[PDB]
C-alpha cells in the first residue's frame, strides 16, 4: 500500500548544507512514522531519528542534534531531512523508512556526495607480465576522493577482470589494483590497455600494458 | 549506547541449506530486536520485528528467534534470491542501533589461488616510492594469509590487502597484497617474495623475484 520516494542525489561542497525529501504515498491517515537512516558505502546502518505525522513529534540520535533537522508537512504527506554544515564525514546513502499496519517500506534511498576541497588524480602505472595464463594490470595510486572507474580495451575486455575495492593508504589517498588474467600466448599479440576514469579531477587516464 | 553484535561477519550456505545468522546485544533488550536484508545497490528489506515476527511479504523460510540478549534469524531451505548481506537492530532504547551485517554468501568446492607478483614500474621507481603488488586470483573460501618476506624477512606495518565480493559467476574471491617502499629501501634489497597460505593449496606458495630480472 504505502510508496517512499526521495529527492534526487546531492553533489555539494563543504561547509554548505542540503535537504533532502521523502515523500509517502499511499496513506489515508496521517497515523505513520517516518525514520531516517544513514549508510556509508560499505557500511552498515545508523538510525538519525525520526518524525511522526500524526502530531509532528520528533527524536534525534543525539550525536545528530545540530547536524539534522527534520520537518514534515502534512500536506504533501512529505518528510525532509537538513543536512547542516557538511563535512566529508556526511557523504552517504540516505534512506527513509516507514511502517503500515504488518509491512515494512524503504525510500530507494538519496546519495549525497560533499566534494574535496583538494582532488587528486590516479597515478597509474603498469603491472607487467613478467602456468599458461598470465596475470596483468594497473595500478591506480594516489587518488582522492572516491570513485574511480576502470575498463579494459575501450569495454571489449571484460572476463577475468578484477577490480579491487579502493584502500585509503597512510596518505589518506586511496590506491588501487585493475587485474586481468588472459591466455599467456596473447602477450605478444594482443594490445592491453586500462581505460581509468577519476571525475572529481576529469581525469581520463589510459594506460598501455606491455609485456 | 547498547551495541549489537554479528560476529560471524561471512558465511558460507549452499541452495536448499539452513543457517543461523546470530547477534549478540550488550544490554538486554528484551524482544525489541528486528531484522534486516540488503543486496548490493539496493535498499534494505525489513524482515523480523519482535525478534520473532515477520514483516509482510517475508516468506516463512525466514524465521526469528531470541530474547534478552542473544538473537538469531535462520534461514531454512535457502533460495538464491536470499544471498544478501543480514543486519539485527535493536529498538529497545535510544539511541536505536543496528549491527554490523553478516553478509550470505554461496558455498562450492575448495579452489586454490592462482598467484602473482607484479615488480615496481621503473615508472613508478622514479617517484622515489616504489609498490610491489602480489594477486591471489579467484579462490575459494574467503580465508587467505600473504606474508611479504624481503630479502627473507618478514614484513609488517607497510602492506595493505584488498578483497572482491564473491563472484556471481563462478563463486570465487580474489585478493590483492601491495607492499609499499621507498625506492631507497628497495634498492638495498634482492629477493621480494608473497607468501601465500591457503586451504586449497597442499603447502605454503611463496612467489618471488629478484630485483633486476
Ligand atoms: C530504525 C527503524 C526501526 O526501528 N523500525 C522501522 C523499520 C522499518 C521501517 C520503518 C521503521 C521499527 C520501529 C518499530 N518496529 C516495531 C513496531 C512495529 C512493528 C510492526 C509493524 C509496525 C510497527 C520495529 C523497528
Amino acid at each position: 500500500q504505502v510508496r517512499l520516494q526521495q529527492s534526487g542525489p546531492e553533489l555539494v561542497k563543504p561547509g554548505a548544507s542540503v535537504r533532502i525529501s521523502c515523500k509517502a504515498s499511499g496513506h489515508t491517515f496521517t497515523s505513520y512514522y517516518i525514520y531516517w537512516v544513514k549508510q556509508r558505502p560499505g557500511q552498515g546502518l545508523e538510525w538519525i531519528g525520526w518524525i511522526y505525522f500524526g502530531n509532528i513529534n520528533l527524536k534525534y540520535n543525539e550525536k545528530f542534534k545540530g547536524k539534522a533537522t527534520l520537518t514534515a508537512d502534512k500536506s504533501s504527506s512529505t518528510a525532509y531531512i537538513q543536512l547542516s554544515s557538511l563535512t566529508s564525514e556526511d557523504s552517504a546513502v540516505y534512506f527513509c523508512a516507514s511502517e503500515d499496519g504488518p509491512g515494512a517500506y524503504w525510500g530507494q534511498g538519496t546519495l549525497v556526495t560533499v566534494s574535496a576541497a583538494s582532488t587528486k588524480g590516479p597515478s597509474v602505472f603498469p603491472l607487467a607480465p613478467s602456468g599458461g595464463t598470465a596475470a596483468l594490470g594497473c595500478l591506480v595510486k594516489d587518488y582522492f576522493p572516491e570513485p574511480v572507474t576502470v575498463s579494459w580495451n575501450s569495454g571489449a575486455l571484460t572476463s577475468g577482470v578484477h577490480t579491487f575495492p579502493a584502500v585509503l593508504q597512510s596518505s589518506g589517498l586511496y590506491s588501487l589494483s585493475s587485474v586481468v588474467t588472459v591466455p599467456s600466448s596473447s602477450l605478444g599479440t594482443q594490445t592491453y590497455i586500462c581505460n581509468v576514469n577519476h571525475k572529481p579531477s576529469n581525469t581520463k587516464v589510459d594506460k598501455r600494458v606491455e609485456p | 549506547d547498547i551495541v549489537m553484535t554479528q560476529s560471524q561477519k561471512f558465511m558460507s550456505t549452499s541452495v536448499g541449506d539452513r543457517v543461523s545468522v546470530t547477534c549478540k546485544a550488550s544490554q538486554n533488550v528484551g524482544t525489541n530486536v528486528a531484522w534486516y536484508q540488503q543486496k548490493p545497490g539496493q535498499s534494505p528489506k525489513a524482515l523480523i520485528y519482535s525478534a520473532s515476527y515477520r514483516y509482510s511479504g517475508v516468506p516463512d523460510r525466514f524465521t526469528g528467534s531470541g530474547s534478552g540478549t542473544d538473537f538469531t534469524l535462520t534461514i531454512s531451505n535457502v533460495q538464491s534470491e536470499d544471498l544478501a548481506e543480514y543486519f539485527c537492530q535493536q529498538y529497545n532504547s535510544y539511541p536505536l542501533t543496528f549491527g554490523a551485517g553478516t553478509k550470505l554468501e554461496l558455498k562450492r568446492t575448495v579452489a586454490a589461488p592462482s598467484v602473482f607478483i607484479f615488480p615496481p614500474s621503473d615508472e613508478q621507481l622514479k617517484s622515489g616510492t616504489a609498490s610491489v603488488v602480489c594477486l591471489l586470483n579467484n579462490f575459494y573460501p574467503r580465508e587467505a594469509k600473504v606474508q611479504w618476506k624481503v630479502d627473507n624477512a618478514l614484513q609488517s606495518g607497510n602492506s595493505q590487502e584488498s578483497v572482491t565480493e564473491q563472484d556471481s559467476k563462478d563463486s570465487t574471491y580474489s585478493l590483492s597484497s601491495t607492499l609499499t617502499l621507498s625506492k631507497a629501501d628497495y634498492e638495498k634489497h634482492k629477493v621480494y617474495a608473497c607468501e601465500v597460505t591457503h586451504q586449497g593449496l597442499s603447502s605454503p606458495v611463496t612467489k618471488s623475484f629478484n630485483r633486476g630480472e
